[PDB]
C-alpha cells in the first residue's frame, strides 16, 4: 500500500481526473490494488471513467491484471456495459478470452447482462464464441436462457 | 394597596408568609434535572437481522416497516437507515407538544400489523419501539482489573445481577446494558461435519428437538373418573441449562453403534449474542449501565440512590470487578443549584454593602433583606404550578431574576428614604407618598418587562423551550416582585425605617461617610449642572444618539452567530475511522494508540479513556471507533491551557499523523439531548425511481458544486458512508436440482455457518438466554473457506458449496438512508465564516435545483427547526414593541411620552455589544437573554424618570426644563446604587470559568456591559429624550 | 401453556417484570406464575 496508490485508487474510483492527471505525474502506483485485487484501472473499468481508464493505460497500467478471484478489468467494463472503455482496453491488448476463478469470460458477462454492442466488439476482437464457464454455460446459453433473442442471433 | 398595607403590616406578613411555605412546598416537590425536555418527541423502531446486509435489511424489513407508518398523529418526519451489520433504526419525530406516550403507542401498533410481513428471524429478533428523544442520566462502567473477566463475562454478571436492582433503583426511569447477556453458543466445524454426512441443518434441528419445553397435562385432570384421589401436574422435557448438555446433544447414530455428539462437531461455551462491539476502560475489558431519568425525579436523589444501590452490590463482586463513573451529568446540577443560593447570598451582602453605604443605616438594610428572599421563593411556586422543573435553564434565570428583585427592593427603600430627607415626614407619610410617587410606574415596569419576556416563550420547538426556560422564570420573578412591592415592602418601610430631619442629607456627620455625603452631594450638583448645559444643546446630542444608534446596527451585524456556546463538561470524543474494509483488529490497535496517548501526555487531565471498537454515530462498522474521555474535576485543570477546547485541539494535532486512519478530538454539544446544532441537515431525496448509484451520482454532483463556493459553505460532506467492496456468490439453481441439493439447505447452511443463526432458548441460572450456532471463525474468513462447507443431498453424498455457485467482487452500501419513507441521502455543512446558515441554506436549494432529473432534496433536524422558528421572530419582536408602546401609553396617558423611554433601548444594547464583541464572544440564546433584561433594566430606570418629570409638569406646574431637571436629581442616587449593586452582583458570571462557564460568561459579559452604557448613557440620553419628544409634540 | 410455575417465571414473568421499570406514577407491582402457565402481573398507580 503507498500513500499515493491508496489516493490514486480513490481518484479513479471517484473519477476526479485532474487529481489522477497529477498523481500520474508523481508517480503514484498504476499497479496499487486493495484487498481485493482491485487496481485503479479495475476501479475505472467499473465506474466507467474513460479518460482515466485512457490515462492509466498511457501510464504503464497493467491491463490484464486480475482481482482475488481472477477477474478482469474487460470483465468489469463489459459488465457494466462501458462500452468505449471495452474498445480501449481491447486496442490495449487485454485478453479478450480471460477467465476469471469461475471460467466466466468477458462475453458471458456482456451476454448476461443483454448487452450487444459490447458482445460484438468482443467477438469481433476473437471473443471465444463456445468458451464454457464452470458449468459448462456458453454465452448461447445465457441467451436463450435469459430469453434474450436478439443476443441469441448474434451468436447465431 | 400599599396604603392599604402600610396600615396592616400584620397582614403584609401573613401574605409574606403564605408566599415563603408556597415556595418552600415548590422546593420539596419539584423535579430536579440537568434540563427540561428540548427536543421534539422522536420514537424510534430497531430491528436486528443477524447475517443480513443492508440491502436485505432495508429491503425486507426497513420498506416494510416504513410502509406501515400510517395514520399516526402529529408526525413531522420519518427517517431510517439500514446497514451491513444487520441493524435498522426507523426515527419518527413529531411535533412539538405531542404527548411522547401516545406517539409510541400508535406506532408501535401500526409496527404491531406489520410483524407478520417481517422475515421469521426478524421477528424472533423482536423490533424495539421506544421514546428515543431521552439522554442519560449518568453511565456507570463495569470493568474487571484482574484479567479474570472478558466482556462478556462482566455484561452478563451486570444483566444477572445488578441491572434490575438499579431499574428498581428510586426515580430511574430507564437503563440499558453495553453488551448482552451471555448466548449459548455452538461453534462448528465444516470439517467434523462433512465427516459425518452433517450440516449446520442437522445442528440446528438436533437443537430445537433436544433444547425444548414440552407440554405434558395432569394426572387425574378434569373431568376425572369420579374416586380419584390425586391431582398432579405431568412435567415432562424442559429447557437445556448448560454447555455439558448442549455438548451431548445426539446428532447422529453411526452403524458401528458409535454417536455423533454435538461437543463432535462444535466448540460449546457461553459468549456474546453480538460480536461487533469491544469495549475497553483504560485498556480493560468494560461493560456499562446507561441510566436514564424517570419523570418528575430528583436528579440527586436518584444518582445518591444508584450509588448507595450499587455499594450495597460491592460485596458480592466477583474479584477484579469495580465500578466506575465515566460520565454522570449530576454535578452540573448540583453546580447550578449552588449557583442560585450563592448568588442569593452574595446579592444580599452587596445590597447590604450598597444599602449601608448611601444610605448609612442598618433598618434600610434589613427591607431588601426580607423582600428578595420572600421574591425568590414565591418565584419557586409558580414554577411549579406551571409544572416546569428545577434545571439548569430554570436556575439560570433565577440568578437573573434576583439581580431584579435587588433592583426593586432599593428602588422602593431609596425614595422612601429620599421623601424623608427631602420633606421631613415621618416613616409612615412618606412610605405612602413615596408610593403614591412611584406605584403606577411600578406596574408600568411589570407590564413593560412582561411584554420584553413573555414573546420569547412562544418561539416554537426547541428554542421556544430554551427560552420559556428564561422567560418564565424571570417574568414570574418580577409579577412577584412588583407585587411585594405594592405589599410587604411599604409595610416594613412604614414600621422600620428611623426618621430623617428635614434638609438632613448626612454632609454634617464626621469620618468616612461625612465625607462621602459631602461628595455624593457635590457631584449631584455637578451632574445637574451637566444635564442643564446638555439641554442647553440637544442638537449635538441627537448626533450623537444617531452615531450610537448607527454603531450599535454595525456591531450587531458584524457579531458571529450561534445557538449554543460550547462548553467544558468534563468528557470528549475521539472518533476514530479506518478505510472501507478494515478490520477490528487494526481499529483495536488505532484506539489503543489514541487510548495510550491520554494516558501519558494527558496524565493530568484526563480520568479515563473509555474505547468503544466497532461503533461510530454515523455508521457501525469493523472500521469505525469511538473513545469517550473523562476527565479530572475542572478544578485539577486549571487555566484554558487544560479545558477540553485546548485538549481536543492539541490531540487531533497529535493524532493527524497516525497512518491510515481518521482521528480526531472533539467536543459534547452543549446539550446532548439537543445534538449538534451547528451548521445545517439537509436530506437529498431519489424522488422517482433511480436507484443508490444514480442518487450517489447526484449526491457527488452536488457536493463538488458546494466545493466551489469555498465563499458561502464549509465542510459540505455526506453523513453516511460509502459504498464498499463485497463478495457476490450465485447459487446455480441448475446445478443444485441436478446434485439433488435443496436450495434452503444451501441457504441456511451458508447463512448459519458464516452469518450465525438464533436456533432457540435455554435457562441459565434462572435467566432466558439465547442458543446462536455460527462456524468458528477460522472457517468463515475468506472465500477459500467457502468451499470447505458441504452440504447434504437427497442421495446422501456430501457436496462441496464449490460445486453449485460462483462469486465475484462488487460495490454496494454497507449503510442505505431513508427518508420519509423514500431512499435518501443526509448531507451536513455550515455557512463559511462571516455568512449566515439561512443564506448557506438558500444556495444549496440553488445547487439542488441543478441535480439530475427525479433527484429532490429536504431540510430536517436543525434546520427544519431553523426554519420555522426563524419566520415568527419578526412578528414576535413586533408585538412585544407594540405592547411596550400601549402599555407605556396607558402609564403616561399620552401615545409621544412613551418614546421617550423606549429611545433607552440602544444605550444598554450597544454596551452589550461592545463587551460581547471584544471578549470574542457571539450572539447566541444566552447573549440574547442577556439582551433582553439589559433592554428592560434600561427601561426602568427611564420609566420612573420620566414619571417623576412628567408628574412634576403635572401636578406641581413645573416647566419641561425645571420638571426634568428636579427628576434627573431624585434619580440619580437610586439609578447609580441600584446598577452598583448589579454590576458587582453579575461579576462572577463574567470571570467564570468552569461549568457551564460558557453560557455565564455569555449573559454575564453582555448584561455587565450593557449595564455600564445604559447607566452612563440614560442619565445624560432620557433626561435630552424626554425635553425633544415632548418639544416635538 | 404446559408450563410449571417456576417455568414461566423464569421464561416470562421476570423477563416482562424486569422491563416495568422507569414507569410514571408506579407505586407497586405484584405478580404470580402458576402451574397451569399462567402469569399475572399487576401494577398500581399513585391515586390520581
Ligand atoms: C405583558 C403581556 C405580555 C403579552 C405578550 C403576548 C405575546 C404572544 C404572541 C403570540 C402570538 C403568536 O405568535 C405568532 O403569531 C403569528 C400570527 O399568526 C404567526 O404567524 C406568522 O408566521 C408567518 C411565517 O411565514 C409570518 O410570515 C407571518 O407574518 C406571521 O403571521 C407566528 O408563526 C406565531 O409564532
Ligand atoms: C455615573 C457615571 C459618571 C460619568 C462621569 C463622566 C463624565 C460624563 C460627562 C457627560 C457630558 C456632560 O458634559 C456637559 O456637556 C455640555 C456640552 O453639551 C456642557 O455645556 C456647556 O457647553 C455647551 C456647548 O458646548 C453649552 O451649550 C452649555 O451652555 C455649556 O454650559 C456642560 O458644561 C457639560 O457638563
Ligand atoms: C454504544 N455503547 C455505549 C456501547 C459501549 C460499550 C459497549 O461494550 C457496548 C455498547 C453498545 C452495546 C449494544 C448491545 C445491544 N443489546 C443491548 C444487547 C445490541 O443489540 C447489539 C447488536 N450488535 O445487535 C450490540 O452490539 C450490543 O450487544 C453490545 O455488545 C454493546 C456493547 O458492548
Amino acid at each position: 500500500g503507498s500513500d499515493l496508490g491508496k489516493k490514486l485508487l480513490e481518484a479513479a474510483r471517484a473519477g476526479r481526473d485532474d487529481e489522477v492527471r497529477i498523481l500520474m505525474a508523481n508517480g503514484a502506483d498504476v499497479n496499487a490494488a486493495d484487498v481485493v485485487g482491485w487496481t485503479p484501472l479495475h476501479l475505472a473499468a467499473y465506474w466507467g471513467h474513460l479518460e482515466i481508464v485512457e490515462v492509466l493505460l498511457k501510464n504503464g497500467a497493467d491491463v490484464n491484471a486480475y482481482d482475488t478471484l481472477g477477474s478482469t478489468p474487460l470483465h468489469l467494463a463489459a459488465h457494466f456495459g462501458h462500452l468505449e472503455i471495452v474498445e480501449v482496453l481491447l486496442k490495449n491488448g487485454a485478453d479478450v478470452n480471460a477467465k476469471d476463478d469461475n471460467g466466466i469470460t468477458p462475453l458471458h458477462l456482456a451476454a448476461n447482462r443483454g448487452h450487444l454492442e459490447i458482445v460484438e466488439v468482443l467477438l469481433k476482437y476473437g471473443a471465444d464464441v463456445n468458451a464454457q464457464d464452470k458449468f459448462g454455460k456458453t454465452a448461447f446459453d445465457i441467451s436463450i436462457n435469459n430469453g434474450n433473442e436478439d443476443l441469441a442471433e448474434i451468436l447465431q | 394597596m400599599p396604603n392599604f398595607f402600610i396600615d396592616r403590616p400584620i397582614f403584609a406578613w401573613v401574605i409574606a408568609i403564605i408566599i415563603m411555605l408556597a415556595g418552600g412546598l415548590a422546593i420539596l416537590k419539584l423535579p430536579v434535572a440537568q434540563y427540561p425536555t428540548i427536543a421534539p418527541p422522536a420514537v424510534t423502531i430497531s430491528a436486528s437481522y443477524p447475517g443480513a446486509d443492508a440491502k436485505t435489511v432495508q429491503d425486507t424489513v426497513t420498506q416494510v416497516i416504513e410502509q406501515n407508518m400510517n395514520g399516526i398523529d402529529n408526525l413531522m418526519y420519518m427517517s431510517s437507515n439500514s446497514d451491513s451489520t444487520g441493524t435498522v433504526q426507523i426515527t419518527l419525530t413529531f411535533e412539538s407538544g405531542t404527548d411522547a406516550d401516545i406517539a409510541q403507542v400508535q406506532v408501535q401498533n401500526k409496527l404491531q400489523l406489520a410483524m407478520p410481513l417481517l422475515p421469521q428471524e426478524v421477528q424472533q429478533q423482536g423490533v424495539s419501539v421506544e421514546k428515543s428523544s431521552s439522554s442519560f442520566l449518568m453511565v456507570v462502567g463495569v470493568i474487571n482489573t484482574d484479567g479474570t473477566m472478558t466482556q462478556e463475562d462482566i455484561s452478563d454478571y451486570v444483566a444477572a445481577n445488578m441491572k434490575d436492582a438499579i431499574s428498581r433503583t428510586s426515580g430511574v426511569g430507564d437503563v440499558q446494558l453495553f453488551g448482552s447477556q451471555y448466548a449459548m453458543r455452538i461453534w462448528m466445524n465444516p470439517n467434523e461435519l462433512n465427516k459425518f454426512q452433517l450440516t449446520p441443518v442437522d445442528v440446528i434441528t438436533a437443537i430445537k428437538a433436544q433444547n425444548a419445553q414440552v407440554a405434558a397435562g395432569q394426572l387425574g385432570g378434569t373431568p376425572p373418573v369420579k374416586g380419584q384421589q390425586l391431582n398432579a401436574s405431568i412435567i415432562a422435557q424442559t429447557r437445556l441449562t448448560s454447555t455439558e448438555e448442549f455438548g451431548k446433544i445426539l446428532l447422529k447414530v453411526n452403524q458401528d453403534g458409535s454417536r455423533v455428539l454435538l461437543r463432535d462437531v462444535a466448540k460449546i461455551e457461553l459468549g456474546g449474542e453480538n460480536y461487533d462491539i469491544i469495549a475497553e476502560f483504560n485498556g480493560q475489558p468494560a461493560s456499562g449501565l446507561g441510566i436514564k431519568l424517570a419523570t418528575g425525579a430528583n436528579a440527586l436523589d436518584t444518582a445518591a440512590a444508584i450509588r448507595a444501590e450499587l455499594a450495597k452490590m460491592e460485596p458480592f463482586f466477583p474479584s477484579g470487578l469495580k465500578i466506575v463513573y465515566p460520565y454522570d451529568t449530576t454535578p452540573f446540577v448540583k453546580i447550578s443549584i449552588h449557583e442560585v443560593v450563592k448568588t442569593l447570598v452574595e446579592a444580599i451582602i452587596l445590597v447590604f454593602l450598597v444599602m449601608y453605604l448611601f444610605l448609612q443605616n442598618f433598618r434600610a438594610t434589613l427591607i431588601p433583606t426580607i423582600a428578595v428572599p420572600v421574591v425568590l421563593l414565591g418565584t419557586f411556586a409558580v414554577l411549579a404550578a406551571f409544572g416546569f422543573s428545577i434545571n439548569t435553564l430554570t436556575m439560570f434565570g433565577m440568578v437573573l431574576a434576583i439581580g431584579l428583585l435587588v433592583n426593586d427592593a432599593i428602588v422602593v427603600v431609596e425614595n422612601v428614604e429620599r421623601v424623608m430627607a427631602e420633606e421631613g415626614l415621618p416613616p409612615k407619610e412618606a412610605t405612602r407618598k413615596s408610593m403614591g410617587q412611584i406605584q403606577g410606574a411600578l406596574v408600568g415596569i411589570a407590564m413593560v418587562l412582561s411584554a420584553v419576556f413573555v414573546p420569547m416563550a412562544f418561539f416554537g420547538g426547541s428554542t421556544g423551550a430554551i427560552y420559556r426556560q428564561f422567560s418564565i422564570t424571570i417574568v414570574s420573578a418580577m409579577a412577584l416582585s412588583v407585587l411585594v412591592a405594592l405589599i410587604l415592602t411599604p409595610a416594613l418601610c412604614a414600621t422600620m425605617l428611623k426618621p430623617i430631619a428635614k434638609g438632613d442629607h448626612g454632609e454634617g456627620k464626621k469620618g468616612f461617610f461625612g465625607w462621602f455625603n459631602r461628595m455624593f452631594e457635590k457631584s449631584t450638583h455637578h451632574y445637574t449642572d451637566s444635564v442643564g448645559g446638555i439641554l442647553r444643546s440637544t442638537g449635538r446630542y441627537l448626533v450623537l444618539y444617531l452615531i450610537i444608534v448607527v454603531g450599535m446596527a454595525y456591531l450587531f451585524v458584524r457579531l458571529p452567530s450561534s445557538f449554543l456556546p460550547d462548553e467544558d463538561q468534563g468528557v470528549f470524543m475521539t472518533m476514530v475511522q479506518l478505510p472501507a474494509g478494515a478490520t477490528q483488529e487494526r481499529t483495536q490497535k488505532v484506539l489503543n494508540e489514541v487510548t495510550h496517548y491520554y494516558l501519558t501526555k494527558e496524565k493530568n487531565n484526563v480520568e479515563s479513556v473509555f474505547a468503544v471498537n466497532g461503533f461510530g454515530f454515523a455508521g457501525r462498522g469493523q472500521n469505525t471507533g469511538i473513545a469517550f474521555v473523562s476527565l479530572k474535576d475542572w478544578a485539577d485543570r486549571p487555566g484554558e491551557e487544560n479545558k477540553v477546547e485546548a485538549i481536543t485541539m492539541r490531540a487531533t494535532r497529535a493524532f493527524s499523523q497516525i497512518k491510515d486512519a481518521m482521528v480526531f478530538a472533539f467536543n459534547l454539544p452543549a446539550i446532548v439531548e439537543l445534538g449538534t446544532a451547528t451548521g445545517f441537515d439537509f436530506e437529498l431525496i431519489d424522488q422517482a425511481g433511480l436507484g443508490h448509484e444514480k442518487l450517489t451520482q447526484a449526491r457527488n454532483q452536488l457536493l463538488a458544486e458546494a466545493a466551489k463556493h469555498p465563499d458561502m459553505l464549509t465542510s459540505v460532506r455526506p453523513n453516511g458512508l460509502e459504498d464498499t467492496p463485497q463478495f457476490k456468490i450465485d447459487i446455480d439453481q441448475e446445478k443444485a436440482q441436478a446434485l439433488g441439493v435443496s436450495i434452503n439447505d444451501i441457504n441456511t447452511t451458508l447463512g448459519a455457518a458464516w452469518g450465525g443463526s438464533y436456533v432457540n432458548d435455554f435457562i441459565d441460572r434462572g435467566r432466558v438466554k439465547k442458543v446462536y450456532v455460527m462456524s468458528e471463525a477460522k472457517y468463515r474468513m475468506l472465500p477459500d473457506d467457502i468451499g470447505d462447507w458441504y452440504v447434504r443431498a437427497a442421495d446422501g453424498q456430501m457436496v462441496p458449496f464449490s460445486a453449485f455457485s460462483s462469486s465475484r467482487w462488487e460495490y454496494g452500501s454497507p449503510r442505505l438512508e431513508r427518508y420519509n419513507g423514500l431512499p435518501s441521502m443526509e448531507i451536513l455543512g455550515q455557512a463559511a465564516p462571516g455568512k449566515s446558515t439561512g443564506e448557506a441554506m438558500e444556495l444549496m436549494e440553488q445547487l439542488a435545483s441543478k441535480l439530475p432529473t427525479g433527484v429532490g432534496y429536504d431540510w430536517t433536524g436543525m434546520s427544519y427547526q431553523e426554519r420555522l422558528s426563524g419566520n415568527q421572530a419578526p412578528s414576535l419582536y413586533a408585538i412585544s414593541l407594540i405592547v411596550v408602546f400601549l402599555c407605556l401609553a396607558a402609564l403616561y396617558e399620552s401615545w409621544s411620552i412613551p418614546f421617550s423611554v423606549m429611545l433607552v433601548v440602544p444605550l444598554g444594547v450597544i454596551g452589550a455589544l461592545l463587551a460581547a464583541t471584544f471578549r470574542g464572544l457571539t450572539n447566541d440564546v444566552y447573549f440574547q437573554v442577556g439582551l433582553l433584561t439589559t433592554i428592560g433594566l434600561s427601561a426602568k430606570n427611564a420609566i420612573l424618570i420620566v414619571e417623576f418629570a412628567k408628574d412634576l409638569m403635572d401636578k406641581e406646574g413645573k416647566g419641561l426644563i425645571e420638571a426634568t431637571l428636579d427628576a434627573v436629581r431624585m434619580r440619580l442616587r437610586p439609578i447609580l446604587m441600584t446598577s452598583l449593586a448589579f454590576i458587582l452582583g453579575v461579576m462572577p458570571l463574567v470571570i467564570s470559568t468552569g461549568a457551564g462557564s460558557g453560557a455565564q460568561n455569555a449573559v454575564g459579559t453582555g448584561v455587565m456591559g450593557g449595564m455600564v452604557t445604559a447607566t452612563v448613557l440614560a442619565i445624560f440620553f432620557v433626561p435630552v429624550f424626554f425635553v425633544v419628544v415632548r418639544r416635538r409634540f
